[PDB]
């Protein structure tokens, strides 16, 4: 049971720690910055940014 | 040519006899499971089935028109049935020995059989009684057969004697003794020139009606051949053999031309079907698997 | 059926339209039966629920026999797909 | 007094009558529990002081449906020696059902049809549900009604059939099965009511607004088809019909003894108010093809002889104004030696609704049950299906090795030939 | 060979030979011979058809007791072969039963 | 009321019996102890099909647990519900079989042959009436191949009207566990043929292609694939042990999957194998399992159905559906794709609903499938054993054990005949 255990707990650590990069790339705007735009508001409706 | 292309079961015990329709692509198989079968070719499925013989079919046998077929059994019985009803039409008991072989005439009107008591009867299925009984061999006559015209009659047993007859007058006409054993078939040409003896020997021989002259001497294997058959293409014969192997000898080619070893027991029945590409093979694996 | 009763376009109906609602889709449902449901779907809305998310809680608790309704007044063999010699525990 | 005794067989038949007898209980107002808080004596005899039980067998070769009963929200209701099970079921083998397996069950059915028949004064007849489709359905069915000939003669028996659908069915092997139940249902069987569960399909789909119907859905408004034809013998009405009455203005020929089924008022409740329900409206939905209770177009055959049974608010002045209307319509289409084809049967309560199906309160409806020519489009198509699969041996050798004889399929085949020549010629001109 | 086939088809046995130096093996098929040849002496009922060696040793023993009171002989050089299955003593035994129970000859 | 008696044969089939055990006694509610924990009535209704009631409220799996080495049993007791197992029941071996089908089925495994039809006739008599024989095996192997076929041989004697489930794993084609598999595969489907009423082939990897890419195991543990193999076998048995809008035992599906009688090879596949990732984005409906089951990935057979015509169809719908919306998804994918189904059988697939889903999942489904495809992992075996055997290559160790070379030209020609009769149907 230790070692089933062990290998699931080491699929579902692989799995979380890439859910997690990926949460933490979309939350801090670094992932995507080729898709960012400038300036900082709506080009389309002239909005501010939330 | 010669290869496996189709299979055909549905016995529990050994089959020890198998024949075709004489224009029709079915065959009707005889086994130690007290029923007759027939089976179509292009399909692989029954088409008839009857049952009702107490002991195991050692024979089966078919008239040239093909409307009775009859059945000779291991409890002394041959029971002549009809197609076209699926009807039993007569069952004659009076023999109180084994049965082994049948042959209609010509005409159809009277069979032949052979039994264990070491003679050869003659029944009819409308009066259902002895018309002749021959008697020329010492032991159990295996095998009976007919010419296509005149009425010469060969009558082969274990006593190692074919017997040329004229059944009519209840006479034997000769008797040859080439074999070198028992004998269990006795297959014609096409015509009544020539027949091919059976042996425990292993050999098909091809003596002539009277000549007796063996053109062509072949070996087959370990085991004793039981069963033969002539192609109707006049350049084939196939003989079964108790080692698994039915060998095709062709008559103009090498003598011995091909083996086939899909089988894994001992053959009892080998024949062709009209068209003249595949071969009917029975055994004692309960499989009457048709070959190309 | 609800989108039909709601003359508002506002995506909630009150008790006694969800109790009309409900004896339209199938007669025989009391407004108390219909106001349980209510108050399982949305336990602080003062009144009125999202039809939406009441078609879609009967929807997903719906059942096919009726006699398995008596265990609903440890996840699954099958329903991890995985850990497979880690189902269940010793001890 | 008057009695019926209902019989179903099979899966089919058990969930039927599940729905079937969930509906009498509620028209009579029997509660569940048996004990009601002189109409009811058709099906329910009154045991003693205090207790109703219904005058029906539920026998099926599996058990799985037979418990669902016993231990359902009817356990107290049903005779615990009516409901019959056996070990293992029939498995889709009209061969297991028939021969096999059958007959050790079947000597138990008699006996409890006995008990059932002499507590009964006057019986008007027998009722079975059976399903052609299946192994028991077809099987013990028809060993069934081959007892019930010989054992009970000249009492009518009606058969609510299900027949497998052309387009989509739930099994393999049903084109053998229902072919070989024809021989046993048409000797035999008085009246057979074809059902096929793509047209009740299709009838929940675009009246009732079912994207997904069920087979509790389907069971429950086959319910009110069964209940409007025995509606007249419960309760009093205008135009009275008995059991007797249904053949003798439906069937002219014994070997044709087969009848369509439409029920015209199926609405839900959205649907219910903004339809004024009248006679003539809901008689015009009674002739619709699209809302037949089996997938055979009356515009291809032509009707023979109809029965209309009205319930509730019904006049028996515009039924007959109704009646009229359908005549002078070109789109039906009778035989000429037939000029008077109906049969109007009038009663005077409307039909109950059951508080968990999808049909609403109406006032008035119809159930409409009509012998047409229309019939032998429905062997037809099955014919082409057991011929393709019968020409080459397949699924034989599960019938074959089961006690029955391969001469049993072609005769079968002989006799379902000799059904369509007979619909063809007679409603020839 | 064929008469020793025929022989064996003609008593009816409910084993089917196919492979019969396997078939033979457990002896099953010689104590149905032995019985129909004996109906009082051997019954069916005292012996187990199965493939284990002790059940095998057994009906072997048995039908070897009872055909040694009887007169009838067998090898037993064969029916150790018959139980170890070595090729061609069930052969040569189906023979010596055919010459042994109903004398014929042997080709 | 219709029992199953569960039969596993060597390290295979109690390590598939280990895993298949505990699936059922979890959604029967069975602790490892014994005793009952459920939560709801409807498991304890219909539980003798599996578990024999004893004494003290203990239920006891009807199952018979064999092999050849000693020490396999020992790991099966040390599994987790190992302990549920009666101890009478784990007939055990001393030598071991050794990747040799001759050892099993002839020397080895005859002495152990008669205490295993022992305890067979006496767990058969005790039920009421036996609804089948259901046996997981290998064919690889010796164990599972030699006394597994031996064992088939004999019950389907004894017992001749009862029903033969064989959820045998066969040989895979890309790479090997062991070099004499074909010997032991192509005499193992010979005694198959003739014995088992219908079987069932499962692939390791085609296992491994559904751990790899649907469910997105990146290490998937070899007791990962007994747990798709045993969410099959849980529900193939589904509507006897649980009641539904419409029942079909192993008989009906017998009866609807088999057209002639040698064609009883089948392959299978579980359908709602979704990842963990993907388990929030697929919406659990009807439509949603039927193209997923019909998809070749899915199947656990190394056999691709799309080269071969549908010969039959089965399947088993579980949880809260639809009759007409299920049945209406079968009339879809017989017409959309008409050149992968035989035209002589009308309404290739049959269907059957049970109520009672799966123990924490809401709707599953189940497939059974007769295809003419099937031959090509039969043909590739053929041509795996027809490359040694004509050599007389690792041949020693199979004729020092009785057999002889002609009992492998019958196994080579009956396996020769049944891609004959599928090649057939498939033109
Ligand atoms: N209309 C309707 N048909 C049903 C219902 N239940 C089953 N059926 C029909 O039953 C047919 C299948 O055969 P069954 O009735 O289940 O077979 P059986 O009578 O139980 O006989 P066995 O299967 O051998 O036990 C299907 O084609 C369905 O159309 C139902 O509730 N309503
Ligand atoms: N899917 C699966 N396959 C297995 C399992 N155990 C063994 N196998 C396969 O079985 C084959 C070997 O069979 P084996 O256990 O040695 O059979 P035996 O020696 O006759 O008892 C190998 O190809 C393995 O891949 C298992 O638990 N699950
Ligand atoms: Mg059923």
């Amino acid at each position: 049971y230790h070692r089933e255990r062990s290998n699931w707990e080491t699929q579902a650590q692989a799995a979380a720690r890439e859910a997690a990069r990926l949460e933490a790339s979309r939350t801090t705007g670094t992932g995507a910055k080729r898709n960012q735009g400038s300036e900082s508001y709506n080009i389309i409706s002239l909005n501010y940014n939330n | 040519m010669l290869s496996l292309n189709k299979t055909f079961k549905g016995h529990l015990l050994s089959v020890a006899n198998l024949a075709l329709h004489p224009t029709k692509p079915i065959l009707v198989t005889a086994s130690d499971d007290k029923t007759w079968k027939m089976w179509h070719m292009p399909g692989g499925d029954l088409i008839m089935c009857g049952e009702g013989h107490k002991d195991w079919v050692a024979g089966v046998d078919f008239h040239p028109a093909g409307t009775c077929l009859a059945s000779g059994g291991g409890d002394s019985a041959v029971k002549i049935w009809d197609f076209e009803k699926q009807r039993c039409v007569t069952t004659f008991t009076d023999h109180k020995q084994a049965i082994w072989s049948v042959r209609f005439h010509h005409l159809g009107e009277v069979v032949a059989s052979g039994s264990l008591d070491h003679t050869v009867r003659l029944w009819d299925l409308p009066a259902g009684k002895c018309r002749m009984a021959l008697r020329g061999h010492v032991d159990s006559v295996n095998d009976l057969a007919w010419q296509p015209f005149s009425s010469s009659l060969a009558t082969a047993s274990s006593d190692k004697t074919v017997s040329v007859w004229d059944a009519r007058a209840g006479l034997c006409t000769q008797t040859y003794y080439g074999h070198q054993n028992s004998c269990n078939g006795v297959s014609f040409n096409i015509l009544g020139t020539q027949l091919a003896s059976t042996d425990a020997d292993g050999v098909v021989k091809l003596w002539d009606t009277r000549m007796t002259a063996e053109v062509a001497t072949i070996n087959t294997g370990k085991h004793p051949a039981n069963k033969s058959c002539f192609d109707r293409s006049g350049q084939v014969l196939a003989v079964a053999c108790d080692d698994g192997k039915v060998k095709a000898y062709s008559t103009t080619d090498g003598v011995l031309q091909a083996e086939l070893a899909g089988h894994e027991d001992a053959v009892q029945a080998v024949l062709f079907d009209p068209a003249g590409q595949y071969l009917v093979s029975c055994g004692s694996d309960n499989t009457f698997r048709l070959w190309s | 059926v609800f989108v039909r009763n709601d003359l508002t376009r506002c995506g909630q109906l009150p008790v006694r339209d969800m109790t009309r609602c409900c004896q339209a889709l199938v007669p025989g449902i009391s407004e108390r039966q219909v106001a349980a449901v209510m108050a399982v779907v949305d336990p602080n809305s003062a009144g009125g629920v999202d039809y939406r998310a009441f078609v879609q809680k009967l929807t997903e608790t719906g059942v096919a026999n009726p006699r398995m309704l008596h265990s609903a007044p440890a996840t699954g063999a099958l329903t991890r797909f995985g850990e497979g010699g880690s189902l269940t525990a010793p001890d | 007094m008057r009695e019926v005794i209902s019989i179903h067989i099979g899966q089919a038949g058990i969930q039927v009558g599940n729905a079937c007898w969930e509906l009498y209980c509620l028209e009579h107002g029997i509660q569940p529990d048996g004990q009601m808080p002189d109409a009811f004596n058709t099906f329910f005899s009154e045991t003693g002081a205090g207790k109703h039980v219904p005058r029906c067998i539920f026998l099926d070769l599996e058990p799985t449906v037979v418990d669902e009963v016993r231990t359902g929200t009817y356990r107290q209701l049903f005779h615990p020696e009516q409901l019959i099970s056996g070990k293992e079921d029939a498995a889709n083998n009209f061969a297991r059902g028939h021969y096999t397996i059958g007959k050790e069950i079947v000597d138990l059915a008699l006996d409890r049809i006995r008990k059932l028949a002499d507590n009964c004064t006057g019986l008007q007849g027998f009722l079975v549900f059976n399903a052609v489709g299946g192994g028991t359905g077809s099987g013990l069915g028809s060993l069934l009604l081959e007892r019930l000939s010989v054992d009970y003669g000249k009492k009518s028996k009606l058969g609510f059939t299900v027949y497998p659908s052309p387009q989509v069915s739930t099994a393999v092997v049903e084109p053998y099965n229902s072919v070989l139940s024809t021989h046993s249902l048409l000797e035999h069987t008085d009246v057979a009511v074809m059902l096929d569960n793509e047209a009740i399909y299709d009838i929940c789909r675009r009246s009732l607004d079912i994207e997904r119907p069920t087979y509790t859905n389907l069971n429950r408004l086959i319910a009110q088809v069964i209940s409007s034809l025995t509606a007249s013998l419960r309760f009093d009405g205008a135009l009275n019909v008995d059991i007797t009455e249904f053949q003798t203005n439906l069937v002219p020929y014994p070997r044709i003894h087969f009848m369509l089924s439409s029920y015209a008022p199926i609405i839900s409740a959205e649907k219910a108010y903004h339809e004024q329900l009248s006679v003539a409206e809901i008689t015009n939905a009674a002739f619709e093809p699209a809302s037949m209770m089996v997938k055979c177009d009356p515009r291809h055959g032509k009707y023979m002889a109809c029965c209309l049974m009205y319930r509730g608010d019904v006049v028996p002045k515009d039924v007959n104004a109704s009646v009229a209307t359908i005549k002078t319509k070109r789109t039906i289409q009778f035989v000429d030696w037939c000029p008077t084809g109906f049969k109007c049967g009038i009663n005077y309560q409307p039909p109950t609704v059951v508080p968990g199906g999808d049909l609403a309160k109406v006032q008035r409806a119809v159930c409409m049950i009509s012998n047409s020519t229309a019939i032998g489009e429905i062997f037809s198509r099955l014919d082409h299906k057991f011929d393709l699969m019968y020409a080459k041996r397949a699924f034989v050798h599960w019938y074959v090795g089961e006690g029955m004889e391969e001469g049993e399929f072609s005769e079968a085949r002989e006799d379902l030939a000799a059904l369509e020549k007979d619909f063809e010629e007679v409603g020839a001109e | 060979h064929r008469d020793v086939l025929k022989w064996v088809q003609g008593l009816d046995l409910s084993q089917s030979l196919k492979n019969c130096r396997r078939d033979v093996a457990n002896g099953f098929l010689v104590a149905e011979i032995f019985s129909r040849y004996f109906p009082a002496d051997i019954q069916m009922h005292s012996f187990a058809n199965a493939a284990s060696s002790h059940f095998k040793r057994d009906n072997w023993t048995q039908l070897q007791a009872f055909c040694g009171r009887q007169g009838i002989n067998l090898p037993g050089d064969l029916v150790e072969g018959c139980v170890q299955g070595v090729h061609g003593a069930a052969i040569a035994l189906l023979e010596h039963l055919y010459e042994a129970f109903t004398g014929k000859k042997v080709p | 009321m219709r029992e199953i008696v569960h039969i596993q044969g060597g390290q295979c089939g109690n390590q598939i019996g280990a895993k298949f055990w505990e699936v059922v006694s979890d959604e029967h509610g069975i602790d490892p102890t014994g005793t009952y924990h459920g939560d709801s009535d409807l498991q304890l209704e219909r539980i003798n099909v599996y578990f024999n009631e004893a004494t003290g409220g203990r239920y006891v799996p009807r199952a018979i647990l064999m092999d050849l080495e000693p020490g396999t049993m020992d790991s099966v007791r040390s599994g987790p519900y190992g302990q549920i197992f009666r101890p009478d029941n784990f007939v055990f071996g001393q030598t071991g079989a050794g990747n040799n089908w001759a050892k099993g089925h002839y020397t080895e495994g005859a002495e152990l042959i008669d205490s295993v039809l022992d305890v067979v006739r006496k767990e058969a008599e005790s039920c009421d009436c036996l609804q089948g024989f259901q046996v997981c095996h290998s064919l690889g192997g010796g164990t599972g191949s030699g006394m597994g076929t031996l064992l088939i041989s004999k019950i389907r004697e004894e017992y001749p009207d009862r029903m033969m489930l064989t959820f045998s794993v066969v040989p895979s084609p890309k790479v090997s566990d062991t070099v004499v598999e074909p010997y032991n595969a192509t005499l193992s489907v010979h005694q198959l043929v003739e014995n088992a009423d219908e079987c069932m082939v499962l692939d390791n990897e085609a296992l491994y292609d559904i751990c790899f890419r649907t469910l997105k195991l990146t290490t998937p543990t070899f007791g990962d694939l007994n747990h798709l193999i045993s969410a099959v076998m849980s529900g193939i048995t589904c509507c006897l042990r649980f009641p539904g809008q419409l029942n079909a035992d192993l008989r009906k599906l017998a009866v609807n999957l088999i057209p002639f009688p040698r064609l009883h090879f089948f392959m299978v596949g579980f359908t709602p194998l979704t990842s963990r990732g993907s388990q929030q984005y697929r919406a659990l409906t009807v439509p949603e399992l039927t193209q997923q089951m019909w998809d070749a990935k899915n199947m656990m057979c190394a056999a691709d159905p799309r080269h071969g015509r549908y010969l039959t169809a089965s399947a088993l719908f579980r949880g809260r559906m639809s009759t007409k919306e299920v049945d209406e998804q079968m009339l879809n994918v017989q017409n959309k794709n008409s050149s992968y189904f035989v035209e002589w059988i009308p309404n290739n697939v049959k269907s059957s609903v049970c109520d009672i889903p799966p123990k924490g999942l809401k709707m599953s489904a189940t497939f059974i499938g007769n295809s003419t495809a099937i031959q090509e992992m039969f043909k590739r075996v053929s041509e795996q054993f027809t490359a040694m055997f004509r050599r007389k290559a690792f041949l020693h160790w199979y004729t020092g054990e009785g057999m002889d070379e002609m009992e492998f030209t019958e196994a080579e020609s009956n396996m020769n005949d049944l891609v004959s009769e599928y090649q057939q149907y498939q033109d």
